[PDB]
């Protein structure tokens, strides 16, 4: 009949918020009643995340309203709170955020892991000596994978945590030290903002383009400001899960840029972030899961009450919703969408991009089965 | 009068709880006491930690003593900071700054980096546990370029996991293929022997290994060279059993009945239990002078008050925070003093080695100076440089001072004669003159040999 | 500013029609702050205009 979900938004998720309203809007305005057996409702809470107290309160508020699932964002500070409460109350959290380092239940993670693709491309390029600059905003998983592979493959990796650098001089000092080791190859596993800062210092320095190769490990490739570095002859390798030639992406975009900036901020003054495409895909996955539960005449009621009620007994429909969420196989803006028992994307595709002095192109794709396939 | 406090204890922190109870007795007086309310929780579960913290907030406590781990530290820092309730803890100190947190545990990273330099290591394995945290490993990796260290980092937190075979393969490649013999163990203190046992079955010539136990409780577990396969073992200790304060404590602690006081009746105390006892002293000293608020009733807490009730007004909570941070006392963990962010300062970490007769303090690292300081016939140090000191052509046939000739050999005989002393000529081990590394701050060459007491004249 | 508020607010949730009553300044100390997650939605709506 009516299915309500929660929406937990953070700082700098304005465009994703807009993509969320719009995808829910598309679901409800669909004519075809086979595709739209229930009306989809949501309630949004904005959360600071600086505080574990602030976060628990926002989750518990949404929880007492009786939501059937939560769409939302976490960062390094808020992740444990949100996933632990979702896990204890058997309430499914559907997120575009970085996938958890640990195996948890009741978290459907829309964003694919990046590490498998990074390791395959390091092998494709035969990097045996390189610099690894990283922050930990998206987990310790890639860092730990690189360190261990460096052992297993006897690589010479010079690794630097740069997530706390506030003074840009520090980036230049690091690069000079790497210069004195004849480093030409860089793996950068940082937030886009911080990658932009590093590429900028690269440009200020000069002579760090031609003969250099930057491998940028962030699915936010299209938001990286790399044009000045491209013009100087550097090699760049990037990663995307959104294909702008995909007719589904095309169709979304054409409608998306026609929305008015009042109801839908960030739709016209900013290119679409991949996390916004994942936000849209999250609504596709939630819709599909509940269409399935209906088809199967499985019911779901809740009521709901106090999140700290002790005990402490989660609703029995909880398990079925999670199961319904994790079993889906749908095609979305981020290609084929499927999940394993830990809510992790499985059978996903990562497109590999190469920028060279001879031009820019999709150089191939990566999936779990065939690994890196160049064309 | 009395002041209500919270106490949040993880499962398995039995000795720490005994130390807390003993502290409450020791530091109470007829004029002032703390009244604790104890909750026992799964510290790895942020939902459960939130519930416990909020229940204490609800009850209206002056402070919460407790623990966190990697997974729950952000809950504690964010809730403390938001609600303005001070949290005092023996858990791992946070890398950054966070108000309303009092960190009883001194930082270990500084002393560890200094000890690696002190032994002049340039290549080693670093065995860490990812569930424990990676901050110390990161400090070592950050310094490795500048210090010229070849680190092989291996997550032994996976030694029983699905990554188990990967972990054994990693240990095998480093110990067998690469013949590594210098090993840093960054792990839970009671896991040392289990990890070492595995290393011993995997490696070779294990008697020749040198382990550094990167943990503040070197002697918290049995240290038997035989268990270490005859290797050298170094580590760190913040509880000094030579301190009269500590030996007096142990004289009392060692007779407490073990059923009634789990973990007691021992000749040693785990550093975390020592810090727990010290935390009771700190709270007592901080609070005994605070205003005697009107005697109110203490009632079971409701976790929901985290969302229902407003935060403690900042101006109120900051008075308690400041009182805690201003405390200056001597405890089981030595000199206790805090900076404005609740971090221990002016502390000393003892540097230990496992010797013939058992663990021995060989030196110390002070937070103010940040270097390892060594504790306690004329040895002439010199260098092979022509024509000052040269090997005679027939040195094989000669022993002692007779092996050499030169301007400085002659000069040594002259000054020894004029000063009236017998001496032994020794060539400087590293073949250097003497310069101070700008980073490690350590002296090399002949100057180093004089500064460090390895020679008495150059 | 009236245009900005109008554009910001016309799409915000129609909270249940309540009664508007003369204010008491003492509520600055008697009542808790608006929950941040609530107030930030209005702030953001204004800044997005």
């Amino acid at each position: 009949n009516t299915i309500s979900i929660g929406g937990l938004f953070m700082r700098n998720t304005v465009q994703e918020h807009s993509a969320f309203r719009f995808a829910v809007q598309l679901y409800n305005t669909n004519q075809n009643t086979t595709e739209k057996p229930f009306h989809l409702n949501y309630h949004v809470d904005h959360l600071d995340s600086s505080n574990s107290f602030s976060v628990t309160n926002a989750f518990c508020s949404q929880f007492s309203r009786g939501v059937y699932a939560i769409f939302g964002f976490y960062d390094q500070m808020s992740m444990n709170t949100l996933t632990s409460f979702c896990g204890a109350l058997h309430t499914s959290f559907v997120t575009p955020s970085f996938p958890t380092d640990a195996d948890v239940q009741f978290v459907i993670q829309m964003r694919p892991a990046l590490k498998g693709a990074i390791l395959s491309l390091l092998s494709y390029y035969k990097w045996e000596k390189f610099v690894y600059l990283y922050d930990t905003e998206r987990g310790f998983s890639v860092l730990q994978a690189i360190m261990e592979a460096a052992v297993q493959n006897n690589w010479q990796v010079t690794a630097r945590s740069v997530g706390n650098i506030k003074d840009v001089q520090e980036f230049r000092r690091i690069i000079e030290e790497m210069d004195r080791r004849q480093e030409k190859r860089y793996l950068i596993d940082c937030e886009v903002e911080r990658i932009n800062t590093i590429l900028e210092q690269v440009v200020i320095l000069g002579k760090h383009s031609r003969g250099y190769h930057y491998m940028l490990a962030n699915l936010g490739f299209t938001d990286i400001l790399l044009e000045r570095v491209m013009h100087g002859g550097a090699n760049i390798t990037g990663f995307q899960i959104v294909n702008n030639e995909n007719p589904m992406v095309q169709q979304f975009i054409q409608r998306w840029v026609r929305l008015d900036e009042c109801e839908f901020p960030e739709a016209k003054n900013a290119p679409l972030k991949y996390t916004s495409a994942l936000t849209h895909d999250a609504i596709l996955v939630i819709a599909e899961a509940f269409r399935y539960l209906r088809r199967q005449r499985v019911d779901v009621s809740r009521s709901a009450g106090d999140c700290l009620a002790n005990p402490a007994v989660p609703w029995s429909q909880g398990i079925d919703i999670e199961r319904a969420l994790k079993m889906v196989q749908v095609q979305g803006m981020t290609g084929n969408i499927q999940f394993d028992t830990y809510g992790r994307r499985t059978n996903y595709t990562i497109d590999v991009y190469e920028m060279k002095v001879s031009g820019s192109r999709k150089a191939g794709y990566w999936n779990e089965y065939e690994r890196f396939v160049p064309f | 009068n009395s002041i209500q406090i919270g106490g949040l204890f993880p499962r398995g922190a039995d000795q720490e709880y005994s130390a807390f109870r003993v502290g409450m007795v020791q530091f109470s007086t007829s004029e002032f006491r703390l009244t604790p309310h104890i909750d026992n929780l799964e510290v790895a579960n942020s939902f459960a930690v939130t519930n416990a913290f909020c229940s204490q907030f609800s009850r209206g406590v002056y402070a919460i003593f407790g623990f966190y781990d990697k997974k729950s530290v952000n809950t504690i820092t964010s809730f403390c900071g938001t609600l303005h309730v001070s949290f005092i803890t023996p858990s791992f100190p946070t890398d950054g700054t966070h108000p309303f947190v009092i960190q009883m545990r001194p930082d270990l990273k500084g002393a560890l980096l200094s000890l690696i330099e002190y032994y002049q290591w340039d290549k080693f394995a670093y065995l860490y546990d990812s569930d424990r945290g990676l901050s110390t490993l990161q400090a070592v990796l950050d310094s490795a370029a500048e210090k010229k260290w070849q680190v092989t980092a291996i997550n032994v937190g996976n030694i029983n996991n699905d990554k188990k075979d990967e972990t054994y393969r990693s240990l095998f490649q480093d110990l067998e293929l690469k013949k590594e013999r210098r090993v840093i163990l960054d792990c839970e203190r009671d896991k040392v022997n289990d990890i070492v046992d595995q290393v011993i079955t995997i490696g070779k010539h294990v008697k020749g290994y040198h382990y550094i136990i990167a943990n503040l409780g070197f002697t918290d577990g049995d240290l038997l060279k035989i268990q270490f396969g005859g290797a050298n073992v170094s580590g760190f200790q913040i509880v000094d059993y030579d301190d009269s304060l500590v030996s007096k404590f142990i004289e009392r602690w060692s007779t407490l009945e073990e059923k009634e006081y789990p973990g007691a009746h021992t000749a040693t105390i785990k550093y975390t239990s020592a810090l727990t006892y010290d935390a009771v002293q700190v709270m007592t000293e901080a609070f005994r002078c605070l205003r005697k608020q009107r005697i109110e009733i203490s009632r079971r807490g409701n976790a929901g008050d985290c969302l229902a009730n407003p935060a403690v007004p900042w101006g109120q909570g900051v008075e308690i925070e400041r009182a805690l941070k201003q405390v200056q006392v001597e405890g089981l963990s030595g000199n206790i003093k805090f900076d404005q962010n609740g971090k221990r300062i002016n502390y000393t970490i003892n540097i230990m080695e496992l010797k013939t007769n058992g663990p021995r303090k060989i030196g110390y690292w002070s937070e103010v100076d940040k270097m390892v300081v060594t504790l306690t016939t004329v040895v002439v140090t010199t260098i092979l440089e022509s024509p000052y000191v040269m090997m005679k052509k027939n040195h094989e046939m000669l022993e002692g001072n007779e092996r050499y000739e030169g301007y400085c050999v002659d000069l040594a005989a002259e000054i020894a004669k004029h000063c009236g002393f017998k001496y032994k000529l020794t060539i400087v081990g590293d073949g250097k003159y003497g310069a101070r590394d700008a980073d490690t701050k350590i002296w090399n060459g002949m100057v180093g040999e004089l500064v460090y007491g390895k020679a008495d004249i150059a």
